[PDB]
């Protein structure tokens, strides 16, 4: 199961370039977007991480 | 069976992660870093998502 | 085809679940339902599957106009 | 031996694409005709009409979608050249 | 591989519907939106071809930079 | 695998150049001058961010370590 990493990886560069990549007026990275997007990867997986554990803190209780 | 209903709770898993990451995390991205803000709200969204779950299996699984 | 049936089922379900959750619950101080979004989802989903249904209803209205005329191309030989 | 059905039995994809369009079909006539407040469960009148018109439009749509994709297809002849300038340089 | 075409084809229909079906009076597709339809249809086509392209230039473009390293020694 | 995961960023590139390039209005059937150059831009920026990416990535699965 590593075919969950590459979609997700891909669902991730799809995502940051959506909202990081705003006007297109040449065919190189502006610098104020290129922080953004380099961001919106921490964030994201920051995100992730969390969700994933309170998610495991769901079966607990149940288990 | 088993092989499906574990892969299932992983597409929903992805639905959820999905959701929560619009309702929560807004396309600014100011600082790479979780907010305080941004990172209560996201626990509850995923609570909050777990238990239409739970509720929505009931009154459907109840309707078959 | 049963699994068939359990495939689209849990998908569906799936399905259902999110569109819910999206379109009703939006307010997020409370790790509790607010009642004024355990209301919006309960008739989501069943809004939903009446609708669901509606829509097949249609459908039908697609394979079945069509049968009007191929179950008379059986006319011509046996009856 | 076998069967030469294999070959033509795989023809049906028509059923598992059907499927694939019926569900995208269903997806956009909810997003057009039933708003997010689900004030009442009951499909109110229109909404069920309105669902009848979608439903009805995206097959419609959805055919001649495929018509013309089809002869753009048997015209890919380089007729398209003679096509690219009756358009009136568009 | 025949699947894909017909995969991306139901995900036109779509596209093209939401973006060009508009009025929700009769049931036969107003005249006006039949042809947005059918431009949405080409415009699109005529995208992914596009892009295509400068896709393919960018691994003939990212093939010759494989080449270059072949030489500096 | 870097074919059923590279078809991917294909489909996921597309359908974002498309939104960002292309606007619903769809008043003619052939990509406007500009409608041309946007996709192209579009299209590359998608690469690159694509990569730095993958790169950043893969730096934060050593570093962790």
């Amino acid at each position: 199961q590593f075919k969950e990493f590459l979609g997700t990886y891909n669902k991730l560069t799809e995502t940051c370039f959506l909202d990081c990549v705003k006007d297109f007026t040449t065919r190189e990275v502006k610098p104020e977007e290129t922080t953004c997007s380099e961001h919106c990867l921490q964030k994201y997986l920051k995100m992730t991480q969390r969700i994933s554990m309170r998610f495991q803190e769901y079966h607990i209780q149940q288990n | 069976a088993a092989e499906l209903e574990v892969e299932m709770m992983a597409d929903m898993y992805n639905r959820m992660t999905s959701a929560c990451h619009r309702k929560c995390v807004p396309p600014h991205y100011k600082e790479a870093e979780l907010s305080k803000g941004e990172s209560v709200c996201l626990d509850r969204c995923v609570s909050k998502y777990l238990d239409i779950h739970e509720r929505m299996g009931k009154k459907l699984t109840e309707l078959s």
